[PDB]
């Protein structure tokens, strides 16, 4: 997966801060099912 | 993005509806009130700070 699957958590806006939060994400570097 | 927070968890800015602008939030003045005075044997007249 590298580094993908995340997405903006909320319509919240935040300019140059760094924000946590626990949410349903695909964990950075995951094993992803891919298909042809 | 419909609203802005700080680095705290305080709201510093909102998108207007009815315009679709960005309008900064600052908490409007607000302050403590301190009294300059020499005393009032030396004079009843006071400084407001």
């Amino acid at each position: 997966s590298f580094t993908r699957g995340v997405y903006y958590p909320d319509k919240v806006f935040r300019s140059s801060v760094l924000h946590s939060t626990q949410d349903l994400f695909l964990p950075f570097f995951s094993n992803v099912t891919w298909f042809h | 993005q419909q609203f802005g927070r700080d680095i705290a968890d305080t709201t510093d800015a909102v998108r207007d509806p009815q315009t679709l602008e960005i309008l900064d939030i600052t908490p409007c003045s607000f302050g403590g009130v301190s009294v300059i005075t020499p005393g009032t044997n030396t004079s009843n007249q006071v400084a407001v700070l």
